[PDB]
């Protein structure tokens, strides 16, 4: 379970527990320029990876733009 | 004994915009880490922060620093209500005015890569430089608050 919002949407989203960047963005319906999350917040531009490597974990809230 | 209304406590962090929760709190809340969170206290006092998880912070209670606790105009120990803040938009124009060069060293430092959330009548204490300096919020567009981003015009007496 993530929260995701910006571009028009607001939406928890579910997905595998081992899961990756490029499954992240697919299950988000929409073109995603930039996410931003954690504390202290961290910035990606989108214009890969296991979402566990980053530090993104359950129960979290990605802001996209 | 109703799940959002939780007990003022201390803040071990000091960060403005920020209070903290247990994580099974957070759990019953349905509330996501890092989610901006609409605070209610004395009076339609309000605030909006970013909500994090505290696996020291008792299920009923929310850490929250003094200069929030201030906003809302609680004590510790007193009840607050938070639920989620639906929709907080990104800046475009505040105005601050420092209480008794600014930008640089306070106001710049401060929110740069921050995204804080602020509200029109807070005020905020920013350390840097002496002495730390308060700041207050006389307007937000949009109002009454928004989220201080890097494109937000800062406007300082």
């Amino acid at each position: 379970k993530l929260k995701v919002t910006g571009a028009g949407i607001n939406q928890v989203v579910t997905l595998k527990q081992d899961a990756t960047l490029n499954d992240l963005i697919e299950h988000i319906n929409v073109d995603v320029k930039t996410m931003r999350f954690g504390y202290p917040p961290q910035r990606i531009n989108l214009q890969q990876t296991q979402l566990d490597e980053l530090g993104i974990n359950s129960g979290e809230k990605i802001t996209i733009e | 004994n109703r799940p959002n209304r939780l007990i003022v406590d201390e803040a071990i962090n000091e960060d403005n915009s920020v209070v903290s929760l247990s994580q099974p709190k957070m759990d019953e809340l349905q509330l996501f880490r890092g989610d901006t969170v609409l605070l209610k206290g004395k009076k339609r006092r309000e605030a909006v922060c970013i909500v994090l998880s505290d696996d020291t912070c008792s299920d009923e209670k929310i850490r929250m620093n003094r200069v929030v606790r201030n906003n809302l105009r609680v004590r510790l120990g007193d009840v607050i209500s938070i639920q989620p803040c639906p929709d907080v938009k990104y800046g475009k124009r505040i105005h601050v005015l420092p209480i008794d060069n600014l930008f640089e060293v306070y106001l710049k430092p401060y929110f740069l890569e921050a995204y804080r959330p602020i509200r029109k009548g807070d005020i905020f204490l920013v350390r840097g430089g002496m002495r730390a300096v308060e700041f207050k919020v006389v307007e937000t567009d949009p109002s009454p608050y928004c989220i201080v981003a890097p494109d937000t015009v800062i406007h300082c007496e």
